[PDB]
């Protein structure tokens, strides 16, 4: 219904967006290592539906 | 170019029912207010009804309890359900996209009622 501002920080850079996010009740980042390196960290964005 | 699509008017005998529709596409920024406006040949733009994003409904005294507006959040569209027609309602209508900056306007729908 209203515009929203999103700022996230993954392992590489920053993402700042201003859009119409349909945020869920509990936005979050699913976070998991890789099987061999474990040096960087892979993220799945569960912040907004659309 | 925000465009408002109007449909669903025409010729109906006294006592009939119709359903107008305005679909506003383009920018249509978030806190939008959608209205419906009346004009018969020789008169001015008569404010029929008004809806905000709050879902509140505002209607005039002219046609008390006979127009209804329906909201579609998924497509953000609007429908007029006009029931119990009377030949004083014979006037073309336009929809008013308030938006937040550049208020838009419709192309019109002819609504005609007589016997």
């Amino acid at each position: 219904k209203t515009q929203s501002l999103l700022i996230v920080n993954n392992a590489t850079n920053v993402v700042i967006k201003v859009c119409e996010f349909q945020f869920c009740n509990d936005p979050f980042l699913g976070v998991y290592y890789h099987k061999n390196n474990k040096s960087w960290m892979e993220s799945e964005f569960r912040v907004y539906s659309s | 170019q925000v465009q408002l699509q109007e449909s669903g008017g025409g010729l109906v005998q006294a006592g009939g029912s119709l359903r107008l529709s305005c679909a506003a596409s383009g920018s249509i920024f978030s806190p939008n207010t959608m209205g419906w406006f009346r004009q018969a040949l020789g008169k001015q733009r008569e404010m029929v009804a008004v809806i905000s994003s709050i879902a509140s409904t505002q209607y005039a005294n002219f046609v008390k309890g006979r127009f209804t507006i329906t909201r579609d959040n998924t497509k953000n569209t609007v429908h007029l359900q006009m029931n119990s027609l009377i030949p004083e309602d014979t006037a073309v209508y336009y929809c008013y996209a308030v938006d937040k900056s550049q208020d838009y306007w419709g192309q019109g729908t002819q609504v005609t009622v007589s016997s």
